[PDB]
């Protein structure tokens, strides 16, 4: 026995807030964690 | 359900309803003017006779 004691965590989530809305009700594809990808898609081409 | 899907759906019906109610409000505005000519032509024999 290591112990009888545990440290879990609480929930995670994602809600359609920033541009995920616009990509769902105008476009069809809605990227999970879009804006962190969407910036970095504007970041890689200048490296 | 307290989600952003719901409030878009709620607002769409009103953006139809307001767009619907503005039609019938303009309708009696149009329809009166439509009716304006009919009783004027029940009378008014033509110019020649």
């Amino acid at each position: 026995e290591d112990t009888e004691a545990d440290v879990p965590v609480t929930y995670g989530e994602m809600v359609l807030n920033g541009a995920n809305l616009v990509t769902a009700l105008v476009m069809g594809k809605a990227v999970r964690s879009l804006d962190d990808v969407g910036r970095h898609l504007l970041d890689m081409q200048e490296e | 359900d307290g989600t952003g899907i719901s409030l878009h759906r709620q607002l769409r019906a009103i953006q139809q309803l307001a767009r619907n109610v503005q039609a019938v409000l303009g309708a009696f505005e149009r329809g009166t003017a439509d009716q304006m000519l009919h009783v004027l032509l029940e009378k008014a024999p033509p110019l020649a006779l």
